[PDB]
């Protein structure tokens, strides 16, 4: 056949170009970073009425000033997740500090070019890259609150606001203009529940969407079904006023 | 059928291995490098094409000492002839540890010839993309060798591999026939930095640095030495003489 | 029967101020009843405005000091040239000494 | 389907293309050897051909001294050559160290074809494209020449021949073995052995030789030895004083 | 010595190994659960492709995990087994570490990690399984019920089929199961699932086996008749209009 | 590299398929038939040998029923050297259960062991399956007289009455018809017979081309007793079934 | 013909080519431009940093292997990651070992020899990443070109990545002036700076754009990024 | 470096061959004729030495091999493969019984471990199957003789009499006519070299066949005297001399 | 050490074992079960070294709850034991051994038999009428020899147990904090929570 670890003619990965072609298939995740905190939101896109909505897990915490959202190939996150806990937790141990945001994501992305055959380089045994991006966003005294995008290729850009999955190219657009430096937290929460309900096939309402944010006093916290109620209800009303 | 060259290890049908005759193709493509048996050491010369005035000139060294007495010189892929000489000095540095006495030339040569016929024997690995010249002074005399990717080597009077070795074969192949008592190291030197300078109208587009080391008895005491200030000007001005 | 530790003597002292912090130590190494140097530094600045000081066995004490000075090389280059504060440094050197739980460093330090 | 002949596995008649293919590499030098029996010798003669006249002469040889009895004459690439004579070298030394006696010269041959044997079935592995002429007095059964190929097959000979014109020399030394009616050359002297070997060398391939043109190794009672230039120059003139 | 990368992405962004292990998954019998107020059932056809089976020692479809928790499966039988004894293990090593049952949101979490890993290592094939985990977390009363595919993908359902026709019998659920009004009887629970099965096992009353598990590890499996009872009241209900 | 010449013997077909397996069953289709048949009072187990001669020494010959344990029995169809692989573990890791429980092997635990390391050959290593089907006849204080079979899939069922190799689907039809749950061993032996006579790919079905084994609990005992026919034995019980 | 040959980094074409290396090569002519230059005292690096969007942050391009020695990447920059790290090991080996500052000459022989052990085993990928090393050691100042062949050339200037010829072209004229700015920092930047605005075409470098770092004589090697490259545009 | 061939080189064909076995017997096919045939008071088993050259010494090259005192082995196909199954089984027998039980393995069960040898290089990585198919004749105490065949795929069977190779087809036919429960070991040899002789082209003596039986013990043979126990080996190869003698009888 | 004393009557087997846990000069508790359900018809009870005791005995129960589910069938007492003695052998020849003693009392529902093991940390097992671990046999087995029947009912077995309790509290030196009482019958394990006066 050919090596999964081959140049393309154009200097690019094969395996990593494909990888990104299965996280346009993805779910949308919408991500905005504000001096009042950082909101993640996703497209939970229910299978089935008959699917328990709620089950549906896209949004984790990583530590309590680190979340992240995904979109993909959603199984291949399961053990991202478990290595930033890992390295987060473990670098409290030793240096008795919270993880910089920009180091956790840094750890991430050191996972992503791990794959070959046998690779001549140290032991890289994974048969192909993640199916997966990862919006981590958190808080540390340094740099303040940050949102990171990492992709499979091992890169990862540190973004103001970020859309990946379906509807992301789409989505990207309208927070270009939608976006400045003096955003309230109350004004992104809207912003990610209105883009969101402009990609997203179905209708959107508090069972096939879910908002979370991370603040530097309470920390990163996924809203309740109820709460986000509320934003959608508040967001109809502020449309229809002009 | 055919694809018996897509393959390192493959024999096609009349016995031969063409992913080694595609390294020597590789080889071919690369600056010419010599070496010049005299009467008591080895002299080695090669051609360093200036691509632009930005290269620092004298700084881009290519020859490379094994040990203290042995001198390497490689046309082709850079790189594998690093790689090559790195292994050379764990194998010249294994034999000293064990038998005391540094690694005598014909030794050395068979080290670097197994390991080079080793990447023909399985798929897995690329064969050399270099052609060597080396040797040196030892217990009895000096040696001069050549190294073919195949891992194909032989003594000899004067060597030549890369872009122009047809010109420098037939210019050594003069002087073998022209001094039969044998050349001295001094001459060695001065006959090296001509046969570089005639080599290079293969190339002539391009400017060049030239570089020369020398393994005498009675001149470097039988360690490997590179020519340099007086000695390179004197060789540089008898080559640029008898050019025109 | 070869014994891995040594004893090269000396003593180190520190007080911390309101503003301020002293780490002191005397310059003397010996062995047994010789003075092996009557000027030989045993407390080190080890940047980001912390100093370190493992006394008792000298060999272990500057394998452990050139070990946390290289540990605040790598915080740095690992974390955006980040200042290591005081009790970061203080939870490393735990790490460090705890490594060799079972053939331990044979040093007191005080940073 | 059509990766039977890139690899040691067999083809649909039975046949394994690349140990036929590594044999064609053995005649890639266009070098002829052959070995005779003494009374109490074995001698074996090879072309030696240097185009290059920058070439050290004296370093272009496909003969070895493997042991201090045993020596070995290669047909094929000198890189494989080399291979072959270092690893057999070793098994030697080896052998001598493990088990207190000389290794045969019989048994260094099936060591050596039971290594090409391994390289015809494992896949990772290439056959060595050389034919292997083991020579020696053995302590045992006296002058004896035994030759292993990359098939991994191996045999003893009375005399035998390897290269391009191997049919011509062979026939030629199976004509004499008929006509004498014994198995071996009835001389005392390794000399007239050596000088019986270069005449029927020259009666079968049809070329006189200089003393530069051939090469030639001798294994007597305890030591196997190369013939320096001079040593062949002193042969080739007691054979021109008798044609 | 085999790590050749067997799962790995094609140009559209989909690893083939994965897609293909779902088709397995299709070609297997079909098993449905649905959770009542009270209960988890579970339902799984037999095939009659061979028909002379003794029924006493053939390997059941339904699998106790623990005492509280159970795996049905569609696909390849021979894989389910690794799958469901790893399962097993992990829930013996969890009672060890934790001193408490697994959940059975943890169990599922556990048998997608190990069909995960699968899609992502060297030298392996994805399982060829997709899994129904239903039960009641230890001391819990509200039942409990997920699903597993290859790609190690899992989720909760208020009622799930997979296998051969689960599409069919799907349909039959999402226009017959209220989330309102979930089943409130394990009678009227049982009666839904056989109901659902009937849409695909076209009378099979040897062919349906159906296994119910109430709260604090009650789990019983109906034996012929039982089920032969459910099938003959339903057939009524057709023939009374 | 050698990716080239890799079969991949572990992938799913578009249809979710395993080709090598699915290769292994069209295999063991070609083999000699074997049946085994479980009544009341005993199991049975008939096979087929596929090719004989008359120089084919039948006394000291076994190709088709091997023996577990002293309580568990195996007919084979397919490759005998890749059977006698599996036979060897098998009879290994009934040893183990004895050795660590001090109680024989229950049958299922057996024959899964077998099925999942088929199964295993079918999931990861690169491997081709082992061509073989397994018809395991068995007793133990659990289930009583039980008869299972597994596949190159690693896949296991347990059977009334069954047969694998050559022309199943004749067998299975013949044997589905006849049957009855009350059954006696000597019924069940005949009906073996009769099922290998009229699936039988040659003229007459003779004593030197069967292997027989029946598993019985003789009431004058209490045990359960083992017994592989020997051929005058099968010539003789061919004669009073009416086949002579 | 280079579609049988382009497979894997094992396989020679016919010409006696690796087109696995060249394809990896095709990737820093695809990454942003940086530019290297020295004089006798002072060794400059100036990068141009490259954004995914205007939301985006400009991806940093250069990174510090020790005090005396740094690099600037274009290409991959997990591969950079991987290559600057190795040398990081090799420069600390060198102080902890031989308490001796790893010479910028051998940093680069170590770089080279990496590279090349990706270009002749099965399995393995060559780096897909060009490196510009800079330092001042016991020789004084030093800039280095590495290539992912494994490749590596001693320079006075040089440039790599999209449009670097434009780049390339002017140091190689500039040559005589640019080699004489000794003791003056300022000048061998505002140099580097005019170097690869040579090598500009689609915007014009601003604050948050820029990147640039300085080793020499009594300068430990220090990155400046925005506000601090102000003075410069 | 490193054999990355850990894959099966031997793999079903959808008809449900398995090609690299199918074409090993094709292997076989092609290679010269040998013969086993089993009498009532020993085995005898035969070959036809064809030598590659007449300078050539066909005493050098032993096809028929003695793997215990008690049991010898011939082949039809290749040599090379034949030669180190020969090392491989004479090791195995002591490895894995004599080491262990203190008397040397019983025919079939030698029979059993070099078949399995054979069966792994049908489905190990990267190896092709062995080019040979074997005759092992032997005595043990409990089984009296014995004769098998063992092929490619590593299966065996026992044979009151058979031939491989070339003109195995022709020679079976001729063996199925002359073979019966009550022959003697010397009317088993003079039915060999009859059999052998249609296959063999050119010249048919003692120097061009080789021939060994497994009959009575050898004490003559065993090198030692005092151990009553101890009577020597039942395997003996005939010489040059005594074949010869028995052809004058043909 | 620990008291371990098991003893199998007419339909039952019956394990008395000691509360107290004692590190150094002080008993730290005094109502300590030294005993697993390793299934609904076995119990063992288990004493040696402080953390091996618990570790071994757990070990053994999650092994046997696993066996129980995947066959899911309940193995004989007798094969129980086996299992148990085996992990011990091997124990014993291991870089650190095991040192824990057991006693296994089982109700085998196939035979409709109680059946008490005695294995100790060496890995030697023994079927016994009455077993004790450590220091308590030395004074209970002449007691059980003089008293013991097999025909006793298992009210005659709790009698004869209070009888060997009262003897090891009148001659042994340490306190043992008093005995907790199990009987495995055909109806699974109870405890005997009315032994501190019965
Ligand atoms: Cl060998
Ligand atoms: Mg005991």
């Amino acid at each position: 056949d050919r090596g999964v670890s081959t140049f393309s003619p154009e200097g690019r990965l094969f395996q990593v170009e494909y990888s990104l072609e299965a996280i346009k298939l993805g779910s949308t995740a919408i991500g905005i970073a504000t001096k009042e905190g950082v909101v993640l939101g996703v497209e939970k896109r229910a299978t089935s009425p008959l699917l328990e909505s709620d089950s549906i897990e896209k949004i984790v915490e990583i530590d309590r000033h680190i979340g992240c959202a995904m979109s993909g190939l959603t199984a291949d996150a399961r053990s991202m997740i478990e290595h930033a806990r890992t390295a987060a937790v473990t670098h409290n141990l030793y240096y008795d500090e919270d993880i910089n945001v920009e180091s956790l994501t840094q750890s991430v992305c050191d996972l992503a070019l791990r794959f070959g055959e046998g690779a001549s380089g140290e032991e890289r045994l994974m048969s192909r890259p993640f199916g997966v991006a990862l919006l981590i966003a958190g808080h540390d005294a340094d740099d303040g609150y940050q949102l990171f995008h990492a992709e499979p290729s091992g890169t990862f850009y540190r973004y103001n606001a970020k859309a990946i999955g379906s509807g992301s190219e789409g989505a990207q657009a309208e927070l270009l203009n939608e976006w400045h430096s003096s955003l309230t937290l109350k004004e992104a929460e809207l912003l990610v529940l209105k883009i969101l309900k402009q990609v997203m096939e179905e209708k959107l309402d508090e069972n096939n969407a879910q908002l979370s944010c991370i603040t530097k006093q309470d920390g990163f916290k996924i809203y309740d079904n109820e709460k986000t109620a509320e934003l959608i209800k508040e967001l109809k009303e502020k449309e229809a006023a002009e | 059928g055919t694809g018996y060259d897509l393959s390192n290890s493959v024999f096609s049908p009349d016995g031969r291995n063409f992913q080694v005759e595609y390294a020597v193709k590789a080889v071919e493509n690369g600056t010419t490098s010599i070496g010049i048996k005299c009467n008591d050491g080895v002299v080695f010369a090669v051609e360093k094409l200036i691509t632009s005035k930005l290269l620092v000139p004298q700084k881009n060294v290519k020859i490379q000492v094994v040990d203290r007495h042995i001198g390497c010189v490689y046309s082709g892929l850079i790189p594998d002839g690093r790689h090559l000489v790195n292994r050379g000095r764990e194998e010249a540095a294994s034999f000293k540890k064990l038998y005391k006495t540094p690694i005598p030339i014909p030794a050395f040569a068979d080290r670097l010839g197994q390991y080079v016929q080793a990447h023909t024997l399985y798929n897995s690995v690329r064969p050399f993309g270099v052609s060597t010249i080396f040797g040196g002074v030892d217990k009895n005399g000096a040696h001069l060798y050549m190294l073919e990717p195949s891992g194909s080597y032989w003594g000899y009077k004067g060597a030549a591999t890369g872009k122009g070795r047809q010109s420098a074969k037939a210019e050594l192949e003069k002087l073998v026939d022209h001094h039969p008592e044998g050349l001295s190291a001094r001459e060695a030197v001065k006959q090296a930095a001509k046969i570089i300078y005639l080599a290079h109208e293969d190339n002539k587009e391009k400017d060049f640095e030239l570089e020369i080391s020398w393994c005498s008895l009675s001149e470097t005491n039988g360690l490997h030495k590179f020519v340099k200030g007086d000695l390179l000007q004197e060789a540089i001005d008898f080559a640029q003489k008898e050019i025109n | 029967q070869f014994n891995p530790y040594g004893d090269n003597g000396g003593t180190i002292l520190g007080i911390a101020g309101e503003d301020f912090a002293v780490l002191a130590g005397d310059t003397r190494n010996i062995t047994d009843y010789s003075i092996n140097s009557r000027y030989e530094p045993k407390v080190f600045d080890c940047g980001d405005n912390i100093v370190m000081s493992a006394n008792g066995f000298a060999a272990d004490g500057d394998a452990l000091v050139k070990r946390f000075k290289n540990s605040v090389k790598w915080y740095h280059f690992d974390h955006n040239d980040k200042k290591l504060s005081i009790n970061s440094a203080a939870r490393n050197i735990q790490h460090l000494l705890y490594g060799k739980r079972f053939f331990p460093y044979y040093v007191h330090t005080i940073i | 389907a059509g990766y039977d002949r890139h690899i040691t596995i067999f083809s649909p008649e039975g046949r394994l293309y690349q140990v036929e293919y590594a044999f064609k590499a053995t005649n890639q030098t266009n070098i002829n050897s052959l070995a005779v029996r003494g009374k109490d010798c074995t001698v074996v003669i090879s072309q030696k051909k240097v185009p290059d006249k920058l070439l050290d002469p004296t370093t272009v040889s496909y003969i070895f001294c493997i042991s201090r009895t045993i020596g070995m004459v290669v047909n094929g690439p000198i890189p494989d050559a080399r291979n072959a004579a270092l690893r057999a070298k070793a098994e030697a030394a080896e052998f001598r160290y493990k088990y207190g006696y000389d290794m045969p010269c019989d048994v260094l041959a099936k060591r050596m074809a039971n290594l090409s044997q391994i390289y015809t079935q494992r896949a990772y592995m290439r056959p060595l494209g050389v034919i292997l002429t083991f020579v020696s007095v053995d302590e045992e059964l006296g002058p004896s020449i035994y030759k292993t190929d990359p098939a991994g097959y191996y045999v003893g000979y009375k005399a035998t021949a390897t290269g391009p014109k191997q049919q011509e020399i062979t026939t030629n030394l199976e004509n004499h073995f008929k006509k004498s009616k014994i198995d071996h050359i009835n001389e005392e002297s390794w000399e007239k052995v050596v000088e019986f070997a270069i005449t029927h060398m020259i009666d079968a391939l049809g070329t006189e030789f200089s003393k530069n043109d051939l090469e030639v190794g001798v294994a007597t009672k305890d030591k196997f030895f190369t013939l320096s230039a001079e040593n062949i120059e002193e042969r080739l003139v007691a054979i021109a004083e008798q044609d | 010595g085999y790590d050749r990368a067997l799962s790995i992405f094609s140009p559209d962004g989909h690893i083939f190994q994965v897609e293909y292990a779902l088709e397995a998954v299709k070609r297997g019998t079909c098993a449905v659960g649905v959770k009542g107020k009270n209960c988890v059932v579970l339902g799984c056809e037999r095939r009659s492709t061979l028909k002379l089976q003794d029924t006493r020692i053939t390997p059941s479809k339904v699998s106790k995990i623990d005492s509280h928790v159970v795996l049905s499966f569609s696909g390849l039988n021979a894989d389910s087994r690794i799958l469901i004894e790893k399962a097993r293990v992990e829930a013996q090593s969890h009672r060890l570490t934790l001193e408490d049952p697994v959940t059975v949101e943890y169990l599922t979490r556990y048998v997608a990690g190990v069909q995960q890993r699968y899609t992502q290592s060297g030298g392996v094939r994805p399982f060829g399984v997709s899994t129904l985990i239903a039960g009641f977390d230890p001391r819990d009363d509200e039942p409990k019920l997920y699903q597993t595919e290859p790609s190690g993908i899992y989720s909760s359902w208020s009622a799930q089929t997979i296998g051969r026709n689960s599409k069919t019998v799907r349909e039959f659920l999402e226009k017959n199961y209220d989330r309102k009004e979930p089943p409130a009887t394990v009678e009227e629970c049982v009666k839904l699932t056989v109901r659902s099965l009937l849409e695909v096992v076209q009378t099979g009353a040897k062919n349906i086996e159906i296994t119910v598990v109430k709260p604090d590890s009650d789990i019983v499996a109906l034996s012929s008749e039982e089920i032969n009872q459910y099938v003959t009241q339903i057939e009524q209900e057709k023939q009374e209009q | 590299g050698s990716r080239r010449y890799d079969s991949r013997t572990t992938i799913f077909s578009p249809e979710g398929r395993l080709y090598q397996v699915e290769y292994a069953l069209e295999s063991i289709s070609h083999a000699g038939t074997a049946i085994g048949i479980m009544a009341s009072d005993g199991i049975v187990l008939a096979a087929e040998r596929k090719v004989t001669s008359t120089l084919l020494e039948q006394d000291t010959s076994t190709e088709k029923l091997y023996k577990l344990n002293d309580k568990i029995a195996v007919a084979v169809a397919g490759l005998t050297a890749d059977a006698e692989i599996l036979i060897n573990t098998a009879r290994i890791h009934a040893q183990n259960y004895l050795k660590t429980y001090n109680e024989d092997i229950p049958v299922e635990i057996l024959v899964r062991r077998l099925s999942d390391i088929k199964q295993g050959y079918t999931q990861h290593g690169g491997l081709r399956p082992f061509g073989v089907s397994f018809i395991y006849a068995g007793y133990d204080d659990r289930y009583g007289y039980q008869l299972y079979t597994s596949n190159p899939s690693g896949n296991y069922t347990g059977w009334k009455a069954i047969s694998v190799g050559a022309n199943t689907s004749a067998a299975q039809t013949l044997l589905q018809m006849d049957y009855k749950d009350d059954m006696k061993v000597d019924d069940a032996i005949e009906l073996a017979l009769k099922t290998l006579s009229k699936t039988t790919d040659s003229s007459a079905l003779t004593y030197d081309r069967l292997e027989f084994a029946t598993i019985r609990k003789g009431a004058n005992d209490g045990e359960v007793y083992q017994k592989i026919f020997k051929p005058q034995e099968i010539k003789d019980i061919l004669v009073k079934t009416g086949i002579t | 013909f280079r579609n049988n040959y382009d497979g894997d980094t094992v396989t020679f074409s016919p010409t006696g080519r690796l087109f696995q290396v060249e394809y990896a090569l095709e990737a820093i002519k695809q990454g942003s431009v940086t530019v290297g230059l020295r004089s006798n005292t002072h060794a400059v690096l100036v990068a141009l940093k490259r954004n995914a969007d205007e939301l985006s942050s400009y991806q940093k391009k250069i990174i510090k292997c020790d005090e005396h020695m740094g690099l600037s990447l274009a290409g991959l920059a997990p591969d950079a990651r991987v290559l600057s790290n190795y040398l990081r090991q090799q420069c600390n080996y060198s102080s902890l070992v031989f308490n001796r500052k790893l010479a910028v000459e051998r940093a680069g022989h170590l770089l080279c020899d990496k590279a090349q052990k990706n270009t002749q085993s099965y399995g393995g990928r060559p780096y897909g990443v060009g490196l510009l090393i800079i330092g001042y050691d016991k020789s004084g100042a030093h800039l280095l070109e590495f290539q992912p062949s494994g490749n590596v050339t001693e320079l006075y200037g040089t440039a790599i990545g999209a449009r670097s010829q434009g780049a390339k072209t002017y140091l190689e004229r500039t040559l005589d002036t640019f080699i004489k700015i000794d003791g003056n920092p300022d000048e061998l930047i505002k140099a580097g700076v005019e170097a690869i605005s040579q090598s500009l075409r689609d915007e014009s470098l601003t604050v948050d754009n820029l990147s640039i770092a300085i080793v020499g004589k009594d300068t430990p090697f220090t990155i400046y990024d925005g506000e601090a490259v102000a003075k410069y545009i | 470096m490193t054999d990355r061939y850990s894959f099966s080189l031997t793999t079903f064909s959808p008809s449900g061959k398995l090609g690299q076995i199918d074409y090993a017997l094709t292997a076989v096919k092609q290679g010269v004729t040998s013969l086993g045939i089993k009498a009532t008071n020993g085995v005898v088993i035969a070959t036809e030495k064809k030598s590659s050259s007449p300078l050539a010494m066909s005493e050098t090259l032993s096809k028929v091999s003695l793997l215990t005192p008690d049991i010898g082995a011939v082949y039809s196909g290749m040599g090379p493969d034949y030669r180190v199954l020969v090392d491989k089984s004479r090791k195995v027998a002591h490895t894995s019984y004599k080491r262990i039980y203190g008397e040397y393995p019983p025919t079939k069960l030698l029979v059993s471990e070099v078949a399995k040898i054979m069966q792994e290089a049908t489905q190990s990585g990267g190896v092709r199957p062995f080019g040979v198919s074997l005759l092992i004749a032997g005595h043990d105490e409990f089984n009296g003789f014995s004769l098998y065949q063992v092929d490619p795929s590593g299966s065996y069977f026992p044979w009151k009499a058979t031939a491989i190779g070339k003109g195995s087809v022709a020679a079976k036919t001729f063996l199925e006519k002359r073979w019966n429960d009550e022959l003697e070991l010397e009317d088993a040899i003079h039915i060999a070299l009859l059999t052998l002789k249609e296959s063999v082209e050119g010249e048919f003596n003692g120097d061009t066949i080789e021939l060994a039986i497994i009959g009575d013990e050898n004490p003559d043979l065993l090198g030692y005297t005092g151990i009553p126990t101890d009577k020597g080996p039942r395997f003996r190869k005939l010489t040059s001399q005594e074949i010869n003698d028995r052809l004058e009888a043909l | 050490m620990d008291i371990i004393l098991g003893i199998r009557v007419q339909d039952s087997v019956i394990l008395a074992s000691s509360k107290a846990v004692t590190r150094g000069i002080s008993v730290l508790k005094d109502s300590d079960d030294k005993t697993r359900q390793l299934s609904p018809h076995t119990l063992m009870s288990f004493a040696g070294e402080a953390g091996d005791t618990v570790q071994f005995a757990e070990y053994i129960q999650a092994n046997i709850q696993l066996y129980s589910i995947r066959e899911d069938y309940e193995l004989s007492p007798q094969a129980v034991s086996s299992f148990v003695r085996q992990e011990l052998a091997k124990s014993i020849r291991s870089r650190r051994p095991y040192q824990v003693n057991v006693l296994i009392g089982g109700y085998d529902k196939k035979k409709n038999k109680p059946e008490l093991y005695q294995i100790d940390y060496l890995g030697t097992k023994v079927e016994l009428p009455y077993g004790a671990h450590g220091y308590s046999g030395f004074y209970t087995f002449s007691l059980l020899d003089h008293h013991y029947r097999p025909d006793m009912t298992t009210e005659e077995g709790l009698d004869l147990l209070k009888l060997c309790v009262q003897e090891l509290e009148k001659r042994m030196p340490m306190d043992f904090k008093g005995v907790i009482v199990k009987i495995v019958d055909k109806d699974g394990i109870r405890q005997v929570d009315d032994f501190q006066a019965q």
